[PDB]
Parts: C-alpha cells; sequence; structure tokens
C-alpha cells in the first residue's frame, strides 16, 4: 500500500528464508508474494528500493546464504 | 490534574517555558547533582551564560525554603496513616498523586519539584548581565499581535531587519524567535507565547514566529487559542509579537487569523547594513582566545563558497587550520568536520556530531568546525544556517541543546546554489569566494580573493611541468635541462599561463588542472628516470628526445584530463577519441606503445597514425634522425599487439605494469588492443593519482576486466585484493564509509604481508544519494570527514550507470498498463529534477559536479563480443549437459538474434544485456532435466486431443518465458528466429503450437 514501509518487505523476505532454513532446496521453495505493488511505487516511503538486493541474494547488510535467496512473484 | 498543574505553574514561573517537560526533567535531576552535566549547563547558558557549578550553588540558596522542608517532613508523617485509612489500591493511589503534586521531594529527594526549579531559573536569570531592551520598527506595534506577509526569500531577511532596530543589542536566540515547520509541535508554540505574553521577565524582548504558514492547522489553532487564553490573563500588556507568513500560503490558518493585524509596511534593511550587523557581533574581542584571529577581521563565522567545483574551499579550510596552528601557539586545534549529504537536512545528525564537543575543555579553546552542504543537499539549508549561525543553537526536543561559541569558529563549504530577491541569503554573511585559475589570471593579495596557493606552486607536481614548458615554449635546449628537486621558478602567473594553454580545457578547474600536471610530472619523472636521459651512454644519438616527449604527453594527457561529457546534457562515446598511450617500463631502459603507430613522411618528419584506420593523428611529433635512432635502440614502434600471441601480449604488458611474472588467470578473456589500452588507462590513473570514474551499460565489460587486471597482478597469491559493492539506493552513507574502512585494513594487511595493492570497487554508485559520499573518498580523501591512511595501497573503482531516458512509446507502454500509474507523472516527487525517475532506464540520481570531469566511457559492448560471450556459454552448457554441435549453432544463432530484435524493439525493450541469455541457458537446462518426463506427459496428453528432439523443445520454451512472453508483436519475434530453427521447426506457427500445448499440459 501507499503506507508500506521497507520494514514490511525485508521482514517477509526474511520469513521466507526462515522458511527454506535446513530444507533441501532442490524439494523445497519458499516464494514472496507481493499484493498491489504499483501502490507503493512512487511513496514518499520508497519501499521497494529494498527489492534490487532482496532480489539479487536476499540480504541487504547480511552476509549471503543459500536459504535466503526466496522466490518472488508481484501482482 | 498534572497538565492542569503544569500550567499553572509555566504561569506562576516565567523561565521554566524556556524548556519542554523532558528538558525540565533532565535539569531537575542534573542540577542536584555535584557536578552538573556539560549539557544540563549549556542548556542553562541561554538564560545566564557560561553558567558553572558556582552559578547553580548560588542559585539554589533561598529557593530551599524552610517551609518547604516542614511540608516534606509532614508528608513523610502523614501518607502512612493517610494510606492505611484507605484500603482499596486505587484510592491509595489517588492519595499518592495528589501528595506528589503537593511536595515531590518527600517521594523523590533526588529531583527538584517544578517551584524551586524556577526559582533558580530566575536567580541565574538575575545573576545574569544587563537585560534585553529591544524596540519594535516602525509600522508594528506594542501590546499588538503583527502580522507580516511576503515572498518566501523575504521571511528571513525581514525577520533579521526587525531586530536591526537595536544594532547594538546581542543576537537573538531559539528563546525569541522560532522558525516553524510542518513537524514543529504546539509545545514549541507554546513556551514562545507564554515567553512573550507571560510577566517575570526582565527586559523588552521581541519575539517572532517565522514561516508560520508551514504550522499545521492542529498546531495554530491551538495556538491561537493559546494566544487568546494567555491575553485574558494577567499578561503583559507591552508585549511584542511577530508573526510572518510566505505571502503565497496567505490563506493558511495562522495568516488568516491575524489577518486584521496584518501590517502593510514590510520591514527591510540593506544588504549592506545586514553584513555590518552580522559583522560586528560576529567580531571577537582581542583578548579572547579564538579561532577567529585566522580569519580576516576576527569573524567567528564565516563562508567559503564558489560558483562551480574544484576550486579551493577545502584547501582554503585546511590552510586556514594550518594558519591556526601556527599562530595560536596551541599545542593542538581541534578540527571537526560535518558533511551533509541528505537533500533534506538532518539536523539531528550535526547536533549528534558536534556533542562530543560540549566538554568543559573546549569551552575556552580554538576549535574550527567546517561544515560541507554536498551538491545532495536541496532544501532544509537556509533554515539550518539562520539557526546555527544567526540564532547560535541546534536543539532536539530530546533535551539537548548546542549553543555556538565564539571562541569556536564556524566555516561553511558551500557551492553557489544560485537560481526571486534582489540578493541571496548567503551574501549576508562573512564570504569568501574562490576562483578558478581563468578568473585569477584576469581580475588579478586580498583574504576573500585567493589565489594560487603558493606550497602547491613549489611543489615538484607543478614546478616540473612548469619548467619543462617553460622551456619548450621558448623552444630551449631540453637535452640538457634537468629538475632538481625544491627548485623554484618563475611566478604563478606564468605557470597558469602555460598551463591553461597547454592544457586543452578552455576554462578549467583546479582539479582538472592538478590532474593534468600530476599526469605529466608522472611521466616526465619517469623519463628523467630512463636510460635513454640518464648519464650520457648514447653519446648524442637521441638529439631532440625530450622535446618529442613533452610534445606527446601533452598530447596523450587529452585522454585523462580533458571532460568526456557535453537536464540530461551527460554523454559522449569511447571510440570517438583515438587512445595513442606510452609507457616508460620500471626497467628504465624501455618504452611501450599503444593505440597508435608512427609514420615517416616526406617532410623529414615521424607522424602519429591510428592502427586501425591509418589516418593522421598527429603530426610532426619527431623528426626521422630521432626515429631512426629509436629503431636502432630496438623499441618496439609500429607494433600490432592484435596479431601476437597470447603469451607476448600478457609479457608486454606485465612488463608495462611492472609485474614480473605473465601468469594467465584466465584463458577466456580476450587481450584485444583495446581491452589492453583500457587496462593501461586505469594503470596510469592509479599510478598519478587520478580518480578513476567509468560510465557504461551493465554487461560491458567493467567488472571482468577489473577482475582480470586483480588477478594478473595478483600472480596466484591466496590473497583478497579486490572488493566489489553492488550499490542501490538503499546504500547509505554509513555502510560506504564502513566499507571502506575495512578495505583500508586489508589492503594494509596484503601489503606487508605479500607487497599487494588492493582494489576497491563500487558498482552502480550513481544508483543512491550516498554517492557523494563516494566522492569524498575519491577526491576528497577522506572519510566521515577523517583522512585516509596514504600508503596503504588501497585504490578505488567507481561504475556509474548511464543517463537514459525511455523511449516515448515505451512510456506510453508502461503508463498504460493495468490502471495506469498511481500518480502522474507531474506530481512525482521521484524525479532527477524535470525528469521522472520512472521515465529512465537506470534509476541513477545526480553525479556530484567534481566527479563529471573524470567521468570516461567504458565503450559499448561489440558484436562480436556479445556473440563470443554467448559461444562460451554455450560451450559450458556443452559440457555440463553433453549437447552436440548442432544444438550449439542454433542456440548461439537464436540467442544472438533475440538479443538483436529487443535491442531494434526500442517500443517494447530499453534493457538488453549479456545477463538474459544466462538466465535463458538457465531455463533451458531446466527443460532439459525433465524434458524425459515432461514429454512423456505431453504425449499422454495429447493423446487424449486425438516427435520432439528434446533440446529443440527446451529451446523454445526457454525462448517462450524470457523473451515471447513479455512481447506484445510476439509474431514478429517469431518470425524472425524461426530461420534459424533446423525444419521442419522453421515456423512461427509450430513455436506457437508448442508453447500453447506446454501451458496446457501444465493447466491439466
Ligand atoms: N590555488 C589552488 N586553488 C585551489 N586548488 C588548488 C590550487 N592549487 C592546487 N590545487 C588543487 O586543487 C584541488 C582543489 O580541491 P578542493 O578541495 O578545493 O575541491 P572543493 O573546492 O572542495 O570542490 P568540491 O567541494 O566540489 O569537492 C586540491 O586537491 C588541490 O591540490
Ligand atoms: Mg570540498
Amino acid at each position: 500500500s501507499p503506507h508500506s514501509t521497507p520494514q514490511g518487505i525485508i521482514s517477509t523476505f526474511r520469513q521466507c528464508a526462515r522458511f527454506q532454513q535446513g530444507k533441501d532446496l532442490q524439494q523445497y521453495v519458499s516464494v514472496v508474494v507481493l499484493d498491489e505493488v504499483g501502490l507503493a511505487e512512487d511513496s514518499p516511503k520508497m519501499p521497494l528500493k529494498t527489492l534490487h538486493p532482496l532480489l539479487e541474494d536476499g540480504c541487504i547488510e547480511d552476509d549471503p546464504a543459500p536459504h535466503k535467496k526466496v522466490g518472488f512473484v508481484g501482482i | 490534574s498534572w497538565k492542569r498543574f503544569v500550567t499553572q505553574k509555566r504561569m506562576e514561573h516565567f523561565y521554566l517555558n524556556f524548556y519542554t517537560a523532558e528538558q525540565l526533567v533532565y535539569l531537575s535531576t542534573e542540577l542536584r547533582k555535584q557536578p552538573p552535566s556539560d549539557a544540563a549547563l549549556t542548556m542553562l547558558s541561554f538564560i545566564k551564560s557560561n553558567c558553572t557549578l558556582r552559578d547553580v550553588l548560588r542559585a539554589s540558596v533561598g529557593c530551599g525554603s524552610e517551609a518547604a522542608r516542614y511540608r516534606m517532613r509532614r508528608v513523610m508523617e502523614e501518607l502512612p496513616l493517610m494510606l492505611l485509612s484507605e484500603f482499596s489500591l486505587v484510592d491509595k493511589l489517588r492519595i499518592i498523586m495528589e501528595q506528589s503534586m503537593r511536595c515531590l521531594p518527600a517521594f523523590l529527594p533526588d529531583c527538584l519539584d517544578l517551584e524551586t526549579l524556577g526559582h533558580c531559573l530566575a536567580h541565574l536569570a538575575g545573576m545574569g548581565g544587563s537585560p534585553v531592551e529591544r524596540c519594535l520598527p516602525r509600522g508594528l506595534q506594542v501590546g499588538q499581535p503583527n502580522l507580516v506577509v511576503c515572498g518566501h526569500s523575504e521571511v528571513l531577511p525581514a525577520a533579521l531587519a526587525v531586530y536591526m532596530q537595536t544594532p547594538s543589542q546581542p543576537l537573538p536566540t531559539y528563546d525569541e524567535v522560532l522558525l516553524c515547520t510542518p513537524a514543529t509541535t504546539f509545545e514549541e508554540v507554546a513556551l514562545l507565547l507564554r515567553r512573550c505574553l507571560t510577566l517575570g521577565s526582565l527586559g523588552h524582548k521581541v519575539y517572532s514566529l517565522l514561516f508560520a504558514d508551514q504550522l499545521s492547522y492542529e498546531v495554530a489553532r491551538q495556538a491561537e487559542e493559546l494566544f487568546h487564553n494567555l491575553c485574558t490573563q494577567q499578561h503583559r500588556e507591552d508585549y511584542q509579537l511577530v508573526m510572518v507568513c510566505d505571502g503565497d500560503w496567505e490563506h493558511c490558518y495562522l495568516p488568516s487569523a491575524f489577518s486584521q493585524h496584518k501590517v502593510f509596511v514590510t520591514p527591510q534593511a540593506p544588504l549592506e547594513a545586514i553584513q555590518a550587523y552580522l559583522a560586528g557581533h560576529y567580531r571577537v574581542p582581542k583578548q579572547t582566545l579564538s579561532a577567529a584571529a585566522v580569519f580576516n577581521d576576527r569573524l567567528c563565522v564565516g563562508i567559503v563558497a564558489s560558483e562551480r567545483a574544484g576550486v579551493g574551499k577545502s584547501l582554503y579550510v585546511k590552510r586556514l587550520h594550518d594558519k591556526m596552528k601556527m599562530q595560536l601557539n596551541v599545542k593542538n586545534v581541534p578540527l571537526k568536520t560535518i558533511r551533509l549529504i541528505d537533500p533534506q537536512v538532518d539536523e539531528s545528525r550535526v547536533l549528534g556530531a558536534l556533542l562530543p564537543f560540549l566538554d568543559a575543555q573546549y569551552q575556552k579553546v580554538p576549535v574550527l568546525f567546517h561544515l560541507d552542504v554536498t551538491s545532495s543537499v536541496q532544501t532544509g539549508i537556509w533554515v539550518f544556517l539562520f539557526k546555527l549561525l544567526i540564532l547560535q543553537y541546534l536543539m532536539d526536543i530530546n533535551g539537548k541543546m548546542w549553543l555556538r561559541n565564539p571562541c569556536h569558529l564556524y566555516i561553511v563549504e558551500i557551492l553557489e546554489r544560485r537560481t526571486v530577491p534582489q540578493f541571496s541569503f548567503l551574501d549576508i554573511f562573512p564570504k569568501v569566494t574562490c576562483r578558478p585559475p581563468k578568473e585569477v589570471i584576469d581580475m588579478e593579495r586580498s583574504d576573500t580573493e585567493p589565489g594560487m596557493d603558493l606550497w602547491e606552486f613549489c611543489s615538484e607536481t607543478f614546478q616540473r611541468p612548469y619548467q619543462y614548458l617553460r622551456r619548450f615554449n621558448q623552444n630551449q635546449d631540453l637535452d640538457t635541462f634537468q629538475y632538481q628537486e625544491g627548485s623554484v621558478e618563475g611566478t604563478p602567473e606564468e605557470c597558469l599561463q602555460h598551463f591553461l594553454f597547454h592544457c586543452g580545457v578552455i576554462n578549467p578547474s583546479w582539479s582538472e588542472l592538478r590532474n593534468f600536471a600530476r599526469f605529466l610530472n608522472y611521466q616526465l619523472r619517469d623519463c628523467e628516470a630512463s636510460l635513454f636521459c640518464n648519464p650520457s651512454f648514447i653519446g648524442d644519438t637521441l638529439r631532440g628526445f625530450k622535446k618529442f616527449v613533452v610534445t606527446f604527453m601533452i598530447f596523450m594527457a587529452r585522454d585523462f584530463a580533458t571532460p568526456s561529457l557535453h537536464p540530461f546534457s551527460l554523454r559522449k562515446r569511447w571510440e570517438s577519441e583515438p587512445h595513442p598511450y606510452v609507457f616508460f617500463n620500471d626497467d628504465h631502459t624501455t618504452m611501450t606503445f599503444i593505440g597508435f603507430h608512427l609514420q615517416p613522411n616526406i617532410n623529414g618528419s615521424v607522424d602519429a597514425i591510428s592502427h586501425l584506420t591509418g589516418k593522421v593523428i598527429k603530426r610532426d611529433v619527431m623528426t626521422r634522425d630521432l626515429y631512426q635512432g629509436l629503431l636502432l635502440q630496438r623499441v618496439p614502434f609500429n607494433v600490432d599487439f592484435d596479431k601476437l600471441p597470447r603469451h607476448k601480449k600478457l609479457e608486454r604488458l606485465c612488463l608495462t605494469l611492472g609485474i614480473p611474472q605473465a601468469t594467465d588467470p584466465d584463458k577466456t578473456y580476450e587481450l584485444t588492443t583495446d581491452n589492453m589500452l583500457k587496462i593501461l588507462a586505469i594503470e596510469m590513473r592509479f599510478r598519478c593519482g587520478i580518480p578513476v570514474i567509468i560510465m557504461g551499460e551493465t554487461g560491458c565489460g567493467k567488472t571482468r576486466l577489473i577482475k582480470f587486471l586483480s588477478d594478473l597482478r595478483r600472480g596466484g597469491t591466496n590473497a583478497d585484493t579486490i572488493k566489489l559493492v553492488k550499490v542501490h539506493g538503499g546504500t547509505t552513507a554509513d555502510m560506504i564509509y564502513s566499507r571502506v574502512r575495512e578495505a583500508e585494513n586489508v589492503a594494509f594487511a596484503n601489503k606487508d604481508q605479500h607487497q599487494l595493492d588492493t582494489i576497491l570497487f563500487f558498482d552502480e554508485a550513481n544508483t543512491t544519494e550516498a554517492i557523494s559520499c563516494i566522492k569524498e573518498v575519491l577526491c576528497d580523501h577522506m572519510v566521515d570527514g577523517q583522512p585516509l591512511a596514504e600508503d596503504s595501497g588501497l585504490h578505488i573503482i567507481a561504475a556509474c550507470n548511464p543517463y537514459r531516458k525511455h523511449s516515448e512509446e515505451m512510456i506510453c507502454r508502461l503508463e498504460s498498463a493495468g490502471l495506469g500509474y498511481r500518480v502522474s507523472m507531474e506530481e512525482t516527487a521521484d524525479r532527477l529534477g524535470s525528469i521522472p525517475l520512472r521515465q529512465l532506464v537506470y534509476r541513477v540520481h545526480a553525479l556530484p559536479p567534481s566527479l563529471i570531469p573524470l567521468v570516461w566511457d567504458f565503450g559499448q559492448l561489440s558484436d562480436v563480443a556479445e556473440k563470443l560471450y554467448i559461444q562460451q556459454i554455450v560451450q559450458r552448457l556443452v559440457e555440463s549437459i553433453s549437447l552436440d554441435e548442432n544444438g550449439t549453432r542454433v542456440i548461439t544463432e537464436v540467442l544472438c538474434a533475440s538479443q538483436g530484435f529487443m535491442r531494434k524493439t526500442e517500443d517494447e525493450c530499453s534493457f538488453v544485456s549479456l545477463r538474459d541469455v544466462e538466465r535463458c541457458v538457465k531455463v533451458f537446462r531446466w527443460f532439459h532435466e525433465h524434458s524425459a518426463m515432461l514429454l512423456a506427459q505431453l504425449n499422454a496428453f495429447l493423446s487424449k486431443s486425438s516427435e520432439r528432439d528434446p533440446v529443440l523443445w527446451s529451446l523454445m520454451l526457454a525462448i517462450g518465458v524470457c523473451y515471447h512472453a513479455s512481447l506484445e508483436k510476439k509474431d514478429s519475434y517469431r518470425k524472425a528466429i524461426a530461420r534459424f530453427f533446423p525444419k521442419p521447426y522453421d515456423d512461427s506457427r509450430l513455436l506457437l503450437d508448442e508453447i500453447t500445448r506446454a501451458q496446457d499440459l501444465f493447466l491439466d
């Protein structure tokens, strides 16, 4: 939503990562689904900025790890 | 009940209104201590300047009435009985609440009640010097709430004129002036109104509420209510209250409420009077030890400004600090630098940075504060400067307060963001204007118009090129000349004249001239150290060598020094210019020539030609005699590196770089002449000291080239000689500083153990405003104001994404997708000036103007390199999954065709790169793995609806997912791709059919 903050997206990605932790990533996957992304596009909070790192590795400042790379669909 | 109690006590005690609730809690706790905190004493200073423990102790006497101790003792005796009389917890709590409002010291003996604090503050105020007696200008009435309505630019000067009426009275502070903002809380306005109307004060001060229009509706309403209420009660019948608003916003609540009071004679003063007033108040007496002594007229505040970058602001501050260390005879003079990076000034960061200095040791010691307002800052600057420089204060509601001490010097480094009044606000301040070289020659000593710094003019960097050029222009003999270290010749004017003449730029900054001089100095040093200039060792075979060296190096500098850029005025190309490079190898015996050939002409001279086109680049670089002599020395002229073997290329490269071993770390990287020139350029810049900022599309080869160079220099040693940081919009300044410091430590370690230099690389730096911090690292050679450690072996590289705009058709597709954008391009705040960011191909912010002259194009990715990278990727796939040659050919040709079609389709795709091909190959691989099972299901599924090569099938579905789906004109893509598929698969219809059958199989 226009009021969604970066922390919401970060916590969503982190939760998907916690789900992927400890499992075989060739048989299990966790996906992040964002609904109504366009609403956040030009909000003053600019949450979508976080997407670039989180899509690449799954971490903004944390060190890379396999379980942090989750799937993603934005609708 | 507590709120009523606080309001009543605030009416009974005047000085409590100087502070808020949390500030009062802080003071109540601290003052009982021995000694109080320096913060508390600073907070009190706004009532009694230079408040000390002795002042608080003297003020405490009398306020501690014995009647208060009687009340305390009585309540301490009574409360046990009162609480025993009531049984419910809620009644006990109510009793406690009442008794706490009656006598708090009985409960909290370590804290002052509001009454004792009020008395102490009043005693402090009365111990002070003379009261402030101010007079209102003509047109403004005492006892009446006056209102002024003006243009934004006039708001601040007008308030200043109000106080100008009494130029002998001290400048005001937060007590007298409040600058309103949308975030301004009701507590601040309420305390201002209480200070104006309430009694208890000793003088007729003036109270101003500026930019009132910005106040929120709720705050303005509450302020009006409080104002009227105060006027109903026993109040000051001679109060002087002024509101100032922006005429454009006059329609809002506060300007409307007081429209009747509107005054039509707007106060104003000439710029000269404001200048003299501020200068007088800033002037520090002779007896007070202060930093100001170095400044022009003992002014404790000063501005350093320029019309463009690289003109000596930071240098001026450095020279000022040195002069202060020399003149003041003090063992040390602390220097604090503060960098303002955020577009909206964050006063809390500045306050946090300054707070460490509140300690008493600094209160009577020369200290210099340097505030750098980078180009990133766009808003909040004039308010901040008004508050700190004029109102002498900074504050957060948290309670901590900074007061500007006259024993300290404050210098602001800013670029003149002039865009309307008759003068800019900065002009009111004492200002130093730094000029570029050409203005320095033309207009010219003064202390506000600095010219050529004498330490630089006497440096090797300027002197060696200066002496060489001085002899060169007069055609004097250079064969015998030799620069003696420390020698000095000529004057600053002739040095500037020669540099500007040969520089190549018309109106250069000082940084550009420094980079030119540094380059020519480095290469002339290498020339002097070579054997061709050693004690004779040649007889006289090399007549004119230095003349040629000077001419050619003056030409070569054109590439490194000259800009490469000319709202979106930022682009130029790399292939548009020749890259003739000459290097003096560390062996002092050989030279390397790249990027050009030497051709003898009929004129008896030798000309420079392009190795590719053969066209003349520059004529008369040398005479034929020198050319023959250099050939007799076996100098590699007219070499064609493109035809040489791989190992010969590697050897020439390692020799020129100074590497001893040609250990090939990557046989796949193609060592073409262009890549070798690019490497040699980055090397030269690392060597001479010029920052490296590159501009290029993604996938053009920056990362691979840097990795190849790092590996080649590493020589197989197990060390992390390179750190790559991928910058993004979320990359803050702290992340950059931490990465730089970690890289500096790693570089020191690598240099100590393995004697290896370290590279730090920032990719997509422009994506964030923190890019301005990267400027500090590259040009200023500092980190958060702290200087970098030289000789650590750390080199920094930055890559900038290009500034491109989507086509209009593509922008239409974007604006038309779905229900359209939630915000219109006009209302957007995410914009690069006039252009919204969503219309850009890369989300990039503006470059700091100091970096603009340094950026150079890395070059576009040619079709041949694209095809070769595709071939490498397909071959890796072949090895991984056992493909044949036919499939390899088909995949390569089809991926090339897809990239070409998407590049041509400017109405649907603006961004094309090699990463997409990796993505598509990944999809192909996945389809191949499952291809066995999925096709079986397909055969079953299709049997319900009553032969395929897994490779071409997986290719079809990969193309479908990666390219076919994103497109709208799918038919053209399928038509183009079909040509490359073997028969009978060379039909767009069959591709669509197979994609559809797969989609069906998946829905089943
Ligand atoms: N007379 C001179 N005036 C200014 N700079 C000089 C002079 N002589 C040599 N220089 C060189 O020019 C460079 C000027 O850098 P400076 O710190 O002035 O940039 P700046 O004014 O802070 O620009 P920006 O704030 O945009 O970075 C210095 O590195 C210095 O070595
Ligand atoms: Mg500077």
